């Protein structure tokens, strides 16, 4: 079986095994909705450590990896004789002709986002860190203002899918695509993504859990890095795809998108929060960095010598000639330096 | 016809007089009117022009009654008195104009810039040059009944530095102000096209009615006496000239103190 | 920053006699999540810490006595005592806390009596103060029931168990 | 004349978000600044946001990025979002219309305000 | 039961610092938010400071902020006030006061409040009492050239309380302060803590 948005069906259902990607088992695991599975030994060595390392999560395995797949550059040889080898010539060569993928699926065209150094959960010191989302950096924007600007160009359709990008590649109608090793089964050549930049192109590593074509999946994979396990991906995910509706579609510039995906990224801020946040970037993009600063910081806010005297009537304590002197003047007043009468 | 004459100037020192102490008293009775910076500039004009009109207008207007200079000795101050208020009248205005631009333009770093330090120090600096270019020649002999005539040199270095470049100054001022008047109203009516002239004639007006009337008053004047010393004309025309810029020093608040908050103040004055 | 104000500044009434001191706030400090209007009355002793008597404006605290009665709503509030004890001589406090925390100006309650006589002491300067060369001699007047009898003189408190005043006067 | 009818002020809890807006009523120069201000009781008023008619905004250095004003295309309906309030933002706030109808000076629209107060209870 | 002290008042010059402490005891202090209140003639009580259970939000008045800094160390169950530049408005009587449960649910406001301490500013440097005994029924002691306010009197070290009449303070016109201390009979001790003296009037 499989159902559409199987990744957003089982969360609200929980199938004996669901075979999906690693991304989406974190939050899964988070709420407990997957069991945990001991593995054995003789399993473990049968398979890779790196798809071990990538199905880990907390220190412990959750499912077995299946196997890795990678976004790769698939174009018709019977169309043009070698590939673009930087986004830059797509413009160029598409308009010699008369590139198309999915449009919908943030996933396909986030590799030209971090392309010019756009991240999300910054891997530092081994680790993830939460508070640092990097998709509002300079790389992102560049990426994503080039993504709106050959959409603009009549190049690519906005409301493009991958059954249509399918279908249209299969007829010979478009010269290339971005697709993974799923497409191989239903389709040439296949190499590496394009440059941005001089640039690579960062395609995230989809492992799934419960040859020329391979090569170049793995040389995508290595320009890449494997997706995270933190719960907080899906929903970063879904932040990110708004975005993408937001980009090609028109709906909004680039500066909003990226601003509406940062305030959607923020777990701790409240429904009520985040649409004022929404509406402050939506009313006022001038200073939409310090409303970004201000709605960071509420996501940490919300998150879960002595005297002594011994006259005849007077006796006690009170508080080296400097002192004794003022220490005298006292006691005249009054009618370890000790004096008695 | 000389007993008209006299009633006729003296109605205008006494309205020069009248509405310049108004406007005096309602900036400095009521607190909300002083808590403007640019009022400052105002108070300054006030100021000027209520010089203007005792000790410049009364004097020429009885001498010309009496067809002669009786006040021996007076010459040479009252006309450096003249010559300052002048100065500091037209100083006042150019001020003023640059002051307005510079809030209507740039609102936001004018509120921040402009404060009433920064318009007491224009304001000294603009009597400051009055004093330099009026008492310092006269005083010096260097502008040379009593005529008082006048060098080429002098009077032109004072008419292009008391006059043509303050009224530049204002043109080019009045000239951005209305620009960014026209853009704006070009965006309101495309916004309101696009939801489906009166206004650029009203500003049209109002810039009018502000600068031509000064511009009528003292541009003449300034002309005569730079042709006159090159040499021709009388002093009759002369005279009229000199009394028309006087008058615009009684126009002056009609036009700059004569807004909503002035007429309020007025109204709730007397 | 929710300011109030106390009308009664200072007044004095007899023993057993009801008293009422009024209380405006500058706006209203009532929640729509339970519709409790939140304000507190303090009691501060001379010498003492101030004591709540009543909260929320109508629930009375644990262990104060019923005489205190709290009432009003909107921005106006009333603290009543129907038999004013001796015991009960202290500074009276409004509070809110719903906004910013802020304390009123205080109402200074004092407790009228009989005219009681006066006890008058004299005590001239001792040895030990014409030492220094003071000769202040000081007098004394105990058990005032009026707070008015190179000289300071000082008053004492009127004290919650007699309602009397004790004045001392130095050179 | 101009009537500034203002509306959206009231009790909302401490962090919470809040939207007020001002409907402006009458003929209003295109050369115009719409502001809004606070005043406390016992302190002064004190510039909350501004905003004039080029689009170009201005807010104060304590409610940089916490506070955001707006202008309507041609409803001249002022708009205020305000987020993350805190216990120090409960005044009175009142809507400022400076026009420059005349090139001279500037006229003052006010509208008396509203009331404006943030809780600092605790829950659960 | 519930129990507040505070320490840490005495003279200081202006612009100095000074860090006031509060121990609380009877309760679980980790639970319950904090209060920083001031008390003076010239203002009354006035809130300065507020400090939440898990220190994660933190309130200051409109004069102080800035200037002063709640923290509280639970393990040890502590509440600290670092106050700097202190100006001459900041002299009064400081108590700490904790703060119910949820008091948005339940209403109740700052009940239980400490014993309180005595913060004064002025450039003059501190000086001992001086105690005279003025007898004879009834036999006084007068305390005079003291400058810092805080300062107690205690009759035959507290035997008995009925007669006791301690006279409040009042500035004299040498700038320092001066108080009287009477019982009526059918020796004392006076402590001043700024200072820190005990002194035996007889
Ligand atoms: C016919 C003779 N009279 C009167 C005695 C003048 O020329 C006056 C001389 C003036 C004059 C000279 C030089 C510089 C100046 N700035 C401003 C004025 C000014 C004013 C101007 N007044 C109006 C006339
Ligand atoms: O919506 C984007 C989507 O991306 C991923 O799924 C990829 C996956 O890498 C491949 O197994 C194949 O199915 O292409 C998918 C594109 O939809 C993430 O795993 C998923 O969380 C995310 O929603």
């Amino acid at each position: 079986e499989h159902p559409d948005k199987l990744e957003e069906k089982f969360p609200q259902v929980a199938p004996d095994i669901i075979f999906w990607a690693h991304d989406r088992f974190g939050g899964y695991a988070q709420s407990g909705l997957l069991a945990e599975i001991t593995p054995d030994k003789a399993f473990q060595d049968k398979l890779y450590p790196f798809t071990w390392d990538a199905v880990r999560y907390n220190g412990k395995l959750i499912a077995y990896p299946i196997a890795v797949e990678a976004l790769s550059l698939i174009y018709n040889k019977d169309l043009l004789p070698n590939p673009p080898k930087t986004w830059e010539e797509i413009p160029a060569l598409d308009k010699e002709l008369k590139l198309m993928f999915n449009l919908q699926e943030p996933y396909f065209t986030w590799p030209l986002i971090a392309a010019d150094g756009g991240y999300a959960f910054k891997y530092e010191n081994g680790k993830y860190d939460i508070k640092d989302v990097g998709v509002d950096n300079a790389g992102a924007k560049a990426g994503l203002t080039f993504l709106v600007d050959l959409i603009k160009n009549k190049h690519m359709n906005a409301d493009t899918d991958y059954s249509i990008a399918e279908a249209a590649f299969n007829k010979g109608e478009t010269a290339m695509t971005i697709n993974g090793p799923w497409a191989w089964s239903n389709i040439y050549g296949v190499t590496v993504l394009p440059t941005f930049k001089g640039q690579p192109s960062k395609p995230f590593v989809g492992v799934l859990s419960a040859d020329p074509r391979i090569a170049a999946t793995m040389e995508n994979a290595q320009k890449g890095e494997i997706m995270p396990n933190i719960p907080q991906m899906s929903a970063f995910w879904y932040a990110v795809r708004t975005a993408v509706i937001n980009a090609a579609s028109g709906r909004q510039t680039v500066d909003q998108a990226l601003a509406f995906a940062q305030i959607l990224i923020m777990p701790n801020l409240t429904e009520e929060q985040r649409n004022g946040f929404i509406q402050s970037l939506k009313d006022d993009p001038s200073v939409s960095k310090e409303i970004l600063a201000e709605a960071k910081k509420l996501n940490e806010h919300q998150a879960p010598y002595k005297l002594v005297i011994n006259g005849k009537t007077l006796k006690g304590e009170t508080t080296a000639e400097t002192a004794e002197k003022a220490f005298k003047q006292y006691a005249n007043d009054n009618g370890t330096f000790t004096v008695t009468e | 016809v000389r007993i008209l004459t006299a009633c006729f100037l003296s109605l205008l020192i006494l309205s020069t007089l009248l509405g310049n102490t108004l406007v005096c008293a309602a900036v400095i009775r009521f607190r909300h009117l002083r808590s403007k910076v640019t009022n400052f500039f105002v108070i300054s004009l006030a100021v000027s022009d209520l010089l203007v009109a005792v000790l410049v207008m009364p004097w020429k207007a009885v001498a010309e009654i009496a067809g002669f200079w009786p006040f021996g000795s007076f010459c040479n101050i009252w006309v450096a008195f003249d010559i300052m208020c002048s100065t500091a009248s037209i100083w006042n205005l150019c001020v003023i104009s640059v002051d307005r631009y510079w809030a209507i333009s740039s609102p936001f770093r004018y509120e921040r810039k402009m404060t009433p330090k920064a318009a007491f120090i224009l304001i000294s600096v603009a009597w400051t040059l009055s004093v330099l270019i009026s008492f310092i020649p006269v005083q010096l002999s260097w502008h040379k009944n009593c005529d008082s005539s006048l060098s080429r040199t002098y009077a032109i270095s004072s008419s292009v530095i008391s006059f043509y470049i303050p009224v530049a100054i204002m043109i080019v001022t009045y000239t951005r102000i209305y620009r960014i008047a026209q853009k704006q109203i070009r965006r309101i009516a495309a916004l309101e096209r696009a939801a489906v002239f009166k206004r650029e004639t009203k500003v049209l007006k109002t810039l009018s009615v502000i600068m031509g009337v000064f511009v009528c008053c003292w541009l003449p004047f300034f002309i005569l006496n730079c042709i006159l010393p090159f040499c021709c004309i009388d002093s009759n025309t002369f005279d009229v000239f000199v009394w028309f810029g006087w008058a615009n020093s009684a126009l002056n608040p009609i036009i700059y103190a004569f807004n909503a908050d002035f007429r309020k103040a007025f109204s709730t004055l007397l | 920053n929710i300011m109030l104000t106390q009308s009664p500044s200072s007044l004095a009434v007899s023993a057993g006699e009801r008293v009422t001191m009024s209380c405006k706030s500058t706006q209203s400090i009532l929640y729509n999540s339970n519709q409790k209007t939140y304000l507190a009355w303090y009691q501060q002793k001379p010498g003492q810490s101030p004591k709540l008597l009543i909260y929320w404006a109508s629930t009375r605290a644990s262990g104060v006595p019923d005489r205190f009665t709290g009432s009003g709503s909107g921005t106006d509030f009333t603290l009543t005592i129907n038999s004013v004890q001796p015991e009960d001589l202290a500074v009276y406090y409004c509070h809110q806390y719903l906004s910013a925390w802020t304390f009123g100006g205080g109402t200074k309650l004092e407790i009228k009596r009989t005219v009681a006589a006066p006890s008058v002491f004299i005590f001239p300067p001792s040895d030990e103060q014409l030492k220094s060369g003071t000769a202040s001699v000081v007098c004394l007047l105990n058990n005032f029931y009026p707070r008015e009898a190179n000289s300071q003189e000082s008053v004492t408190e009127q004290d919650s168990k007699d309602s009397t005043y004790s004045l001392s006067s130095t050179l | 004349q101009v009537q500034l009818q203002e509306s959206g002020g009231g009790l909302v809890q401490a962090g919470g978000s809040l939207r007020l807006s001002c409907a402006a009523s009458g003929s209003i120069f295109a050369l115009n600044i719409m502001g809004w201000y606070r005043q406390a009781p016992g302190k002064q008023r004190e510039l909350v946001a501004a905003i004039h008619s080029g689009g170009t905004t201005n807010y104060a250095n304590s409610v940089k990025g916490r506070f955001t004003i707006s202008r309507d295309n041609a409803a001249n309906t002022v708009y205020l979002q305000m987020n993350s309030l805190k216990p120090e933002d409960t005044a009175v706030y009142y809507c400022n219309v400076k026009d420059f109808g005349a090139i001279v000076a500037d006229r003052d629209y006010w509208g008396q305000g509203t009331q404006v107060t943030v809780s600092s209870l605790e829950h659960h | 039961d519930v129990q507040l002290v505070e320490s840490g008042g005495g003279l200081v010059q202006p612009g100095k610092s000074l860090r006031l402490s509060c121990a609380a005891s009877g309760f679980t202090f980790s639970n319950f938010g904090m209060h920083w209140v001031r008390q003076a003639p010239e203002m009354g009580l006035e809130w300065v400071a507020y400090i939440s259970s898990g220190s994660t939000t933190k309130y200051y008045g409109d004069t102080v902020k800035g200037r002063f800094t709640i923290s509280r160390d639970n393990p040890k169950n502590t509440l600290y006030l670092q106050m700097n530049s202190l100006r001459s408005e900041d002299t009064a009587m400081y108590y700490c006061a904790r703060r119910p449960l949820y008091d948005g649910d339940y209403g109740y406001p700052m009940d239980y409040w400490g014993q309180g301490t005595s913060v004064t500013v002025s450039s003059a440097s501190t000086k001992g009492p001086s105690v005279f005994p003025l007898a004879p029924a009834a036999l006084g002691c007068l305390v005079k050239d003291y400058f810092p306010e805080p300062v107690t009197v205690s009759w035959n070290s507290g035997a008995l309380t009925s007669g006791v009449h301690t006279f409040p303070a009042v500035l004299q016109s040498s700038g320092l302060y001066s108080l009287s201390s009477v019982v009526t009979v059918p020796i004392c001790n006076v402590n001043h803590k700024p200072s820190n003296t005990k002194v035996d009037k007889k």
